[PDB]
């Protein structure tokens, strides 16, 4: 019937967002990789403080696949609250390293954000993440960081979630290997 | 959320989670634990996950604005009765009623829960009391969709005015179909989420059975022995008349109430009166009360007539609902159905016969699994594929040749839309077509469009209806068969759970491919390349053969796209820092000569693959038609496998176009020389640290 699903203790900027994904699936409550990014790409473009162009399509694609448990390729309605609560978040440190607006970070710079961002990467995932998401010069603007951000934390939660026991080790046969790679 | 969770999930279930005995914890609720916190600090438990809230009733209609929900207090059984029992020894009656809000169906369920002690121990843990550590905690272990879930309520009940609004013992002092209630109306989300719902449904709800239907005003020339195998197999049968416009008449010698009042069907013997052949059907009422003229009507004193007491001392020998009316009984009774008990219901006990069992599992996503009917061959080939096999047919002495019975049900799962049970139901169906002989495809091989178009099915669906589970109760020849479950429609997104009872033995497998990988034997080099892309090629580089991910997003999209950007022209960067993992086996960023003329050439056969699938100078490609781009291409994968490339790739518009193809393609080959590479030995599976996997986890 009406959309239900009540707390009381609302927000301003969320209540907008549950009232877009009503708006677009409604009890369904469920958003697509465009829908998403169209949703992203106003709460963190409209701010003439934060120098960024908006998320990319893969961007949200990432962020809807890695928040989605039955590859329906939907992100939830509370599965938003878990990432743009980290987003809300990243954008924060995100321009503490870039306090001089030019759309991007420093190469020299991304660690102290990195390390500030909770992840202290070592040596070769710090070359990863440069290699994967820095720009030509080997800078960063808001959309990798928050993405490398969002894709990185969810492969924490991965292996600590086929990791139970505790071994700092996991085994994966290939149809895991490949769905755990192929859908983040 | 992300497949770990699922793919742990999924461990879980194949190590024993979601299992009668591990059944699964609702809400992450610990009975046991809930229980111990409150024995601890002297208190009882008030459910978090279940408040003694309006939401709790409903939403506004057993909601919060509504009459039927205002000034109605949730009383605990310790100020409802004197000396409140849980449950009680051997319990002859059943005396069990609706309150001014609860549902008629609800009672039949439950009642037939206390025809065996055995069924309703299932659901419902013995091990409980208002005197020993109570505590203010129950728990409950319902099927849901193949697999039980333990659920934990509070005690709390809602009455007004004093007394119980939905289910109750009228005497006693009794509280667990109360809370038997409370703990179902809890796990579908709303007391009123159970307006709506089908007695069918509670059973297999209450069961882990398959409850099967039939109209008694058109039912199958074979429902008497139908009822015999299922009454020799301990299955829960239940018959109930309709209540048609005040429809509360006799219809013949037969009384004359016409109400709608659920009986059980505990006996069926066929026996010979004065040479006649009479077939009866013992009647129970849950209840007790009798009320039926005769004992079994037609010149009723037929109990002395031609009927030995060497079969007449069996029948009246019981106690409570005792009827036994010819089967002729079709005049009343509009409505049968019987719960078909899984083997390890009855606990182990040689005392019935045992259905064998074989569940499944599947899903229907939008641009690759969701095929549709068989009345759309287009996409219909590519829902899941299932094998049944048949060998040993059933026992009995001769009725209509073949002998393999089996029963097929096919239930839909729950997605955030159904408010309520019975609602947002899609229309689905399954279809049954016979192994022609295929022991490639026995289950290694996924059945294309070309199998189905030159196989008819059999007996298949009899229609898609619009409801949580669809049967078909089969008897085909000792052969091999595949089952497609499917909706109606395409693009349909859902899961589902198809099971099997057969009265023998049936190998029933998951046919699909397997995830295969072969292309490519590149051996490199630095002649014979002919010194062509060498001469341009090394232009293009600063100095010797290097060129990085940037390097080569700028080159490929000279060539390609011819240059007007609209539609992905080139190839994004992701695409490119992809293609760039794929061959730098160093870390230089930069592709040398020989992994890169490599990557030219494995390009041009992803151009070729497109256009020849994309006739038609649109640049886009479909969802459904990537099974065969990515067969002709090298990789082949099971289901689930096709369901995230879609999911990754695709457009709202269930379109994927050149780019994402190429980046799909190089990701996914990538990922294959990692597996492949890290097990040599072929063992099937990779050990990883966490820096490992995170060196590997960001592309």
């Amino acid at each position: 019937t009406h959309y239900s699903n009540i707390e009381a203790n609302e927000s301003e900027e969320v209540r907008q967002f549950r009232r877009l994904f009503a708006q677009l699936a409604g009890d369904d409550m469920e958003v697509s990789a465009t829908e998403l990014m169209n949703i992203l790409n106003k709460v963190v473009t409209r701010h003439p403080d934060l120098k960024t162009d908006g998320f990319g399509i893969d961007t949200c694609r990432s962020m809807v696949a890695v928040m989605d448990s039955d590859t329906t390729g939907k992100l939830g309605f509370e599965e938003f609250k878990y990432l743009w609560n980290n987003i809300k978040r990243w954008q924060a440190i995100y321009k503490q390293f870039d306090t001089d607006r030019s759309g991007t970070i420093c190469s020299s710079e991304l660690p102290g954000a990195f390390e500030a961002a909770g992840f202290h990467l070592n040596e070769h995932l710090y070359n990863m993440i440069i290699r994967r998401y820095s720009d030509e010069s080997g800078n960063m603007d808001f959309d990798n960081f928050i993405s490398c951000l969002v894709r990185l934390d969810a492969m924490f939660r991965a292996f600590k979630s086929l990791d139970k026991d505790g071994t700092g080790q996991i085994q994966v046969n290939i149809q895991e290997w490949l769905q755990l790679t192929m859908y983040s | 959320a992300g497949i770990a969770a699922k793919l742990a999930k999924d461990r879980e279930a194949a190590e024993g989670l979601g299992s009668h005995e591990r059944a699964i914890k609702y809400l992450n609720q610990d009975y046991e634990a809930l229980r111990n916190e409150c024995l601890e600090a002297g208190t009882l438990f008030q459910d978090p996950s279940f408040p003694a809230i309006p939401s709790a009733l409903g939403f506004k209609e057993l909601g919060p604005y509504s009459s039927k929900t205002r000034g109605m207090r949730w009383k605990r059984p310790t100020e409802i009765c004197a000396d409140p029992q849980f449950i009680i020894g051997g319990a002859t009656r059943t005396d069990i009623c609706q309150g001014a809000l609860g549902d008629c169906w609800l009672l039949a369920a439950i009642a037939s829960l206390t025809l065996n002690e055995e069924i309703l121990a299932r659901v419902v843990p013995l091990n409980q009391s208002f005197q020993e550590n109570y505590a203010g905690i129950f728990h409950f272990q319902f099927w849901q969709y193949g697999e039980w879930v333990e659920v934990v309520v509070d005690d709390r009940l809602p009455t007004k005015d004093g007394e119980l609004l939905f289910v109750h013992s009228a005497e006693g002092s009794e509280f667990w179909s109360a809370l038997l209630e409370k703990a179902y109306a809890k796990i579908n989300g709303c007391y009123e989420a159970l307006s709506g719902g089908a007695t069918t449904e509670g059973f297999e709800d209450f069961t882990g059975g398959i409850a099967e239907w039939y109209e008694l005003k058109k039912p199958p020339p074979n429902l008497f022995k139908i009822i015999q195998k299922a009454l020799q197999k301990g299955s829960l049968l239940g018959c109930s008349i309709d209540i048609t416009s005040a429809a509360d008449s006799e219809a013949i010698t037969f009384q004359k109430l016409v109400k709608g009042h659920a009986y059980s069907v505990t006996g069926a013997e066929e026996v010979e009166s004065n040479g006649s052949l009479q077939k009866l059907i013992r009647i129970r009422n849950p209840w007790g009360e009798v009320e039926w003229t005769g004992r079994w009507n037609d010149n009723c004193p037929s109990w002395n007539t031609i009927d030995p007491e060497e079969r007449e001392r069996l029948t009246r020998r019981h106690e409570d609902g005792e009827f036994w009316m010819s089967f002729s009984d079709f005049l009343r009774h509009y409505s049968r159905l019987e719960i078909c008990n899984l083997t390890p219901d009855t606990l182990t006990s040689d005392t019935y016969k045992k259905w064998k069992l074989t569940k499944m599992d599947g899903n229907w996503r939008r641009g690759s699994t969701a095929g549709g009917c068989r009345n759309y061959p287009n996409t219909f080939w590519m829902n899941p594929q299932y094998l049944i096999k048949l060998e040993e047919e059933d026992e009995d002495e001769e009725d209509g040749e073949s002998g393999c019975t089996f029963l097929v049900g096919l239930i839909q799962k729950h997605r955030r839309r159904q408010r309520k049970m019975g609602e947002d139901m899609h229309t689905i169906g399954f279809g049954i077509y016979e192994v022609p002989e295929e022991l490639s495809g026995q289950t290694n091989i996924h059945l294309s469009k070309n199998f189905f178009l030159t196989n008819r099915a059999r007996e298949r669906s009899d229609t898609f209806i619009n409801l949580r589970e669809v049967l078909n109760r089969f008897k085909l020849p000792p052969g091999e068969y595949i089952l497609v479950p499917s909706t109606f429609e395409p693009n349909k997104d859902g899961d589902f759970c198809i099971r099997v009872f057969s009265e023998k033995k049936a190998d029933y497998q998951a046919v699909d491919d397997e995830i295969e990988a072969n292309l490519e034997e590149f051996d490199i080099s630095e002649d014979d390349i002919d010194d062509g892309v060498r001469r341009l090629f090394a232009q293009l580089a600063g100095e010797d053969a290097e060129i990085s991910a940037f390097e080569l997003q700028t080159i490929l999209r000279r060539v390609l796209a011819k240059r007007q950007d609209i539609k992905s022209d080139g190839f994004s960067i992701e695409t490119c820092k992809i293609m760039v993992d794929m061959l730098d086996s160093d870390g230089s960023g930069k592709l040398g000569l020989k992994e890169f003329y490599i990557l030219w050439t494995k390009i041009q056969k992803y151009q070729k693959i497109y256009r020849e699938i994309d006739v038609d100078r649109s640049g886009t490609m479909n969802s459904y038609e990537m099974r065969k781009a990515l067969e002709e291409a090298g990789f082949k994968m099971p289901c689930q496998l096709h369901q995230v490339i879609v999911a990754r790739f695709a457009d709202d518009q269930l379109i994927i176009d050149f780019d994402n193809f190429v980046r799909c393609l190089v990701r996914l080959e990538t990922l294959f020389k990692i597996f492949k590479q890290l097990d040599p030995e072929n063992t099937g599976t990779i050990e990883l640290d966490l820096i490992s996997w995170l060196c590997f986890s960001v592309l």
